[PDB]
């Protein structure tokens, strides 16, 4: 009988606030009770359960002393009731007992452990999210709570980095001076080496623990999201508590303590990278008062950058979010000047395996689009800077094509600024482009040799397509890249040089890297003759077939003959006495 | 070059013992007519040693790597490692021996340098496996082992596993040479020439283990993943009472199994997959599996992905093979996560995929998955803002739903062959006809919801699911979309129309005349739109219904002898005669206009050639203006065929002045 199974539930939960039942008998009970959830929730008697079960379990939590022991049969009863009543599904029969779960949940936020207090900010963030209730003075209170927590961190970050308390041996310590779930071991006589042994978990106090303050930023988000037009002015507070919070430094001589914890530093740096995610949400609409404090915040980043852990690449991953949607507005000028740290891979990557591998695109690609941005203001050093650290990326087969592609833009966008911050600084614009079209020249060759190589012998007589669309846009990126970076050769004052001449016969070492560069492209410029057809087929076209049909084609054989015709005519002369037989090699294999 | 050659200790004062600059332009010189030497001599080097090594001790060089690390960009000597990398590969090409000066060479992996060191990789990955002996293979390992350089650290080792060893010993395995190559199978772990043994003794000490970087790690794991999976009678013969190999490399294994917090993912989850490949290799006891299965399971982070699916593509299989209550603990232990947690939507996610990817194994514990299943379907394809991978892998479990029961159906041409819930059905095909009416762009999802589309075609057939419930009730809100002309997703309005011409052949004819009633107006508000796809499928649509359900004759004055068709068919009928009476009248249009209306018109003749008898005077007319307008002016010709087409037998109807003018005017 579906009803007396609810009946005895419901004498279980009545149960849960006798004092004569043995604990073990109410923990027992009540993880018989959340297995059972599937059958309750059917059946139409589950809206007088709730009614029944709701305002018990929310007694319960009220009277009982907030323990702080993971072993405690009590402690252990209290996280169950709290995960039971997260599992509550929440549907319209919940919205009545709401106001009273979300006010219970709320003031247990202020005096009850990390694992509790986790738990309720998920109820919390659930219920807000279905249900979204109208504004009420717990939702200022929680507010001013997080304020407190903003304002306590560096009391918290002294307590437990820079002044570490050694916890006394055989003892039960505090909560108040443990930083996280920390187990001990206790003999229950010291008077002898050999009694009994006993075992126990401390949980840190939730105001007190890091965990719960990573996990407020997303809430103070959501509420302002549905509380936009009421708690705009208090959200305004936290822009400054955000800044000290994200420049807070660890010292280095806490690092090397003796009574140093890993673990605990991860769960800090953490909460700081959330606090920043925080901080790119509200970016936008407190421009005004975050530029006011954006000083700090270019040094609290940059920190946070340097000090991230190499084993939390999930948290890596986050800050290199965070930092790309902070750039994308005005204060990236505020980095200008520190680019040239900003530039440092183990600054920006750092030494993590999983790092290494997975985050480099988007590392690359925020600082690509920051670089993109700011390329007007950045001087002779940093461009060259940028310059040598996507010519590495141009190169590494380990990025994908698309990251490749996107250097291969940059290093043709910078281009022009760089000769006119060389014309500016008479400086040695020159030679780093000509290091640029060396790097284009050999990224033929890898294109004609190894690349192609792979797309032909994957053909066959009438993810390939990908490889063949990505080695395509690589190809025609590289030539737009050669003709952008022949211009700049021949509109740069040369290094010592008296006077810049409106055009100048290159050196011999020049003419010999045109050579090349004819040699290779135009191999590489074969990725044109492998047809995508829509049956998946990839297959080499006829040869004898000048009547090409494509545009993009066209386009980008008509931009490769642009890089020779700029140049002076005995530097043409020369390249094309020589490559004539070659090039008329090529033609008989591709007519294109 | 061969006078060059002949005197090798001239380069020995040019490789480096404002000054500084000349002296390594002329290394850099002497490094490049060595390298010349040694293209167009390729046997030159191999002999003169203290040449090479005088190019190792340059090679190896603190300030050399750093130099070239932290080059300049304009730096004129980047080629310089390029060069005398290909010199010393050219000598470890002849010179098997120096296995010392091969390590050396991945130097040029752990920097980043700015010249293609792609040949180095390709030797050591092709060559190396292809060349080598089993002897030289058995001194490469032996070599790796007793590696005592300080200047040789942890990543160097990890390049060495990752780029020689591992490649090498793959090669032999599946050639077969690994008897010879690992030696004797030695069970105690004392014998130096077992290669397992001495692997897992000297590399795998646990005194190593402390200050072991997630590289090497990682390597050391996939290296003994390659053991055990190749070798397993190596590693554990299962006639032993007790082997301590097993026991240490699981010990080695296991810190991945504890629950810290500050641990790169990779290794932490290539450890769960040498443990699975041991737990499918080897009988383990229960308890370390179902630990193994449950770390798994709660690994749903995005940054050890693919390495936690190969764990799992390993062990869900095992699981069943391994105890006799397999398919209940894989039950068990799915239920519980999927119920306890899942309030992250990640969680869920990644339990899904992995029921997804291994649906067949929990084909026996279907009935238990199968109801969570489809709410958690329901739940992700219906929540607001659902992310195009959220809604593919919804579909993903439907089209998991439907293959079970692919399978129940073959396996009957008693709990595990009964078949599944008929709610569960319902649900599934509802939600597909949803998500497919829904998932089309404005503007891919097309793709999605052809799938769908193909997906529910497969889901109603005289085998699966006939006579299936339907919820057509909310095509009504889709189809009055095509009213509001500000924005409308047309193709929603084609797939719905698609999908009800299925329905239509689908469903029997009483449950058609009922399920279509309130459908009439939807289907009624097509047909005034200006869109082309929308006229043909509701034309093919219309086609279809009226092929089932024939026009009245006569011009009978119920427009249908159904009520349920009777509102549809005096639309029909209204929107013909308007449209055909507005292209008399207009004083300058396009037979275009005439398009839908002749649509229409052909759809209500398909079964009942009387039909245009109601219209034939003012049909004649509009003919008449459509052929003026085509031969004194391209969908002109084809409405003037299908004008032809419906009147071509319908000359008896025809007045004598308008049967004249048809035959000897049109």
């Amino acid at each position: 009988d579906q009803t007396t199974l609810m009946k005895k539930y419901l004498q279980f939960v009545a149960a849960l606030t006798d004092v004569n039942t043995p604990d073990e008998t109410k923990l027992k009970m009540m993880q018989e009770v959340s297995e059972n959830f599937e059958n309750v929730t059917s059946s139409p008697q589950y809206s007088t359960f709730l009614e029944h079960i709701i305002p018990r379990f929310l007694t319960f939590l009220q009277d009982g002393e907030v323990q702080f022991l993971q072993e405690k049969p009590a402690q252990q009863l209290r996280k169950l009731v709290l995960e039971i009543i997260h599992r509550i599904p929440t549907n319209e029969h919940l919205r009545p007992h709401t106001k009273n779960v979300l006010s219970v949940m709320f003031r247990f936020l202020e005096t009850e452990n990390e694992e509790n207090v986790l738990i309720c900010l998920r109820i919390i963030i659930e219920l807000h999210k279905q249900f979204r209730p109208p504004i009420t003075q717990e939702i200022h209170h929680f507010l001013d709570f997080v304020k407190q927590i903003y304002k306590e961190l560096p009391k918290v970050v002294n307590r437990y980095f820079e002044n570490p308390q050694v916890i006394p041996e055989n003892t039960v310590p505090p909560p108040e001076m443990v930083g996280m779930i920390t187990t001990i071991a206790v003999k229950v006589n010291p008077e002898r080496e050999d009694s009994e042994t006993r075992t126990h978990s401390i949980i840190p106090r939730g105001s007190l623990s890091l965990k719960v303050l990573a996990e407020l930023p997303i809430i103070v988000v959501l509420m302002y999201q549905l509380y936009k037009l009421n708690i705009h002015n208090v959200v305004a507070e936290f822009v400054p508590l955000i800044m000290n919070t994200i420049a807070i430094q660890v010292s280095a001589q806490a690092r090397q303590h003796k009574l140093y914890n890993k673990e605990l530093y991860a769960d800090f740096i953490a909460a700081q990278i959330k606090t920043l995610s925080f901080l790119a949400y509200i970016i936008r609409i407190y421009q005004e008062l975050v530029t006011k404090y954006s000083q700090q915040m270019v040094k609290g980043m940059l920190q946070l950058l340097s000090n991230c852990p190499a084993e939390t690449a999930h948290l890596r991953k986050e800050l290199l979010i965070a930092a790309k949607h902070i750039l994308t507005t005005e204060l990236r000028n505020q980095f200008i000047p520190c680019m040239d740290k900003l530039f440092d891979e183990s600054i920006l990557i750092g030494s993590g395996y999983t790092a290494r591998e997975t985050l480099r695109p988007l590392a690359y690609s925020t600082l690509a689009d920051l670089v993109h941005h700011v390329r007007q203001h950045l001087p002779l050093s940093d461009l060259s800077l940028a310059v040598q650290l996507f010519a590495k990326n141009i190169d590494d087969e380990s990025l994908p094509s698309s990251i490749q592609t996107m250097s291969c833009k940059l290093l043709l966008n910078l281009v022009d600024c760089i000769r006119s911050k060389s014309e500016q600084e008479s400086g040695n614009g020159r030679d780093v482009l000509m290091r640029m079209l060396e790097v284009f020249v050999l990224k033929f060759h890898t294109i004609a040799r190894y690349q192609l190589s792979a797309i032909f012998k994957k053909c066959k007589p009438q993810k390939q397509t990908f490889q063949v669309t990505d080695c395509r846009s690589l190809v025609k990126t590289l030539v737009c890249g050669v003709k952008t970076i022949t211009w700049g050769i021949t509109s740069c004052k040369a290094p010592g040089e008296a006077q810049f001449i409106p055009n100048k016969q290159l050196q011999p070492k020049e003419t010999q890297i045109y050579i090349k560069l004819v040699k290779y492209a135009m191999q590489a410029l074969d990725i044109y003759q492998v047809q995508i057809a829509g049956n998946g087929q990839t297959y080499i076209r006829v040869a004898n077939c000048q009547t090409v049909r494509m545009k993009e084609e066209k386009e980008v054989l008509e931009h490769f003959a642009g890089v020779f015709t700029m140049m002076n005519p005995l530097t043409f002369k020369e390249i094309f006495q020589t490559t004539v037989p070659y090039m008329v090699e090529r033609i008989s294999k591709n007519y294109a | 070059r061969d006078v060059l050659a002949a005197n090798p200790n001239r380069f020995i004062t040019l490789l480096l013992p404002s000054t500084s600059t000349m002296r390594l332009d002329l290394q850099f010189q002497a490094i490049k007519i060595i390298s010349i030497i040694v293209k167009n001599d390729d046997s030159w080097l191999a002999s003169q040693h203290s040449l090479v090594s005088q190019l190792r001790r340059v090679w190896v060089s603190e300030n050399f790597q750093e130099r070239h690390r932290k080059e300049n960009m304009a730096a004129t000597n980047w080629k310089e490692p390029k060069l005398l990398a290909y010199c010393l590969l050219n000598y470890c090409k002849r010179n098997y021996g120096d296995i010392e000066l091969l390590f050396q060479l991945l130097r040029a992996f752990t920097g980043r340098f700015l010249c293609n060191m792609t040949f180095l990789k390709e030797y050591m990955e092709e060559e190396i496996p292809k060349n080598y002996s089993i002897a030289q293979k058995r001194a490469l390992f032996f070599r790796f082992v007793d590696f005592n350089d300080p200047n040789f650290g942890d990543e160097l080792k990890a390049k060495v596993l990752q780029h020689i060893l591992n490649p090498a010993f793959l090669y032999s395995f599946e050639k077969g040479e690994g008897e010879q190559l690992l030696g004797p199978p030695n069970p105690e772990g004392d014998n130096p020439e077992s290669i397992t043994s001495v692997f897992i003794t000297k590399v795998l000490d646990p005194e190593k283990q402390a200050d072991m970087l997630d590289s090497l790690r990682i390597y050391l794991l996939q290296y003994a993943t390659l053991l055990v999976e190749h070798a397993p009678h190596h590693i554990h013969d299962n006639n032993k009472n007790r082997n301590s190999k097993l026991r240490r490399l699981m010990t080695f294994a296991w810190p991945c199994l504890l629950s810290k917090a500050c641990v790169d993912p990779a290794c932490k989850y290539s450890g769960h997959l040498l443990l699975a490949h041991i737990i499918a290799k080897f009988a383990i006891h229960k308890k370390i599996v179902l630990q193994v299965f449950h770390s798994l399971l709660k690994a749903h982070a995005m940054e050890a992905r693919a390495i936690v699916r190969q764990a799992m593509a390993i062990l869900t299989p095992a699981v069943p093979a391994r105890m006799e209550d397999g398919h209940q603990m894989l039950t068990h232990w799915t239920r519980k996560i999927i119920v306890e947690e899942g309030h992250t939507v990640p969680q869920l996610v990644h339990i899904l995929h992995l029921i997804v990817q291994h649906f067949k194994v929990y084909y026996p514990v279907r009935h238990h998955l199968v109801q969570h299943m489809v709410s958690a379907m329901q739940r992700l394809g219906f929540t607001p803002s659902v992310t195009i991978e959220q809604r593919r892998l919804a579909v993903d479990l439907s089209e998991v739903v439907i293959k079970w029961e692919l399978q129940r159906i073959k396996d009957q041409q008693s709990l595990l062959a009964k078949p599944i819930d008929k709610q569960h059905t319902d649900t599934v095909v509802n939600f597909l006809i949803r998500v497919a009416c829904q998932v089309n762009d404005n503007t891919p999802g097309e793709v999605l919801s052809r799938r769908c589309v193909n997906l529910l075609k497969t889901a109603l057939r005289p085998d699966m699911w006939p006579k299936s419930e339907l919820k057509l009730q909310w095509f009504d809100k889709l189809l009055m979309t095509v009213e509001q002309p500000n924005q409308v997703n047309y193709g929603n309005i084609c797939t719905g129309l698609e999908v009800l011409s299925f329905l239509l052949t689908v469903l029997q004819s009483p449950a058609i005349l009922s399920s279509f009633k309130p459908l009439q107006r939807g289907i009624a508000a097509c047909m005034t739109c200006g869109n082309t796809k929308v006229l043909r499928a509701v034309h093919s649509l219309l086609s279809r219904l009226m092929s089932i359900f024939p026009t009245e004759p006569s011009t009978s004055s119920v427009a249908s002898k159904y009520e349920e068709l009777e509102c549809l068919y005096a639309a029909v009928g209204k929107v013909i005669y308007e449209g055909l009476t507005n292209y008399e009248k207009a004083t300058n249009a396009n037979p275009s206009q005439l398009f839908g209306t002749l649509m229409i018109l052909k759809s209500a003749c398909s079964n009942n050639p009387s039909y245009i008898d109601r219209l034939i005077s003012v049909f004649m007319r509009s003919l008449q203006k459509m052929v003026r307008e085509h031969l004194n002016p391209s969908g002109t010709s084809e409405l003037v065929m299908l004008s032809l087409e419906l009147v071509k037998t319908r000359l008896a109807v025809m007045s004598m002045e308008m049967r004249k003018n048809f035959i000897q005017a049109i």
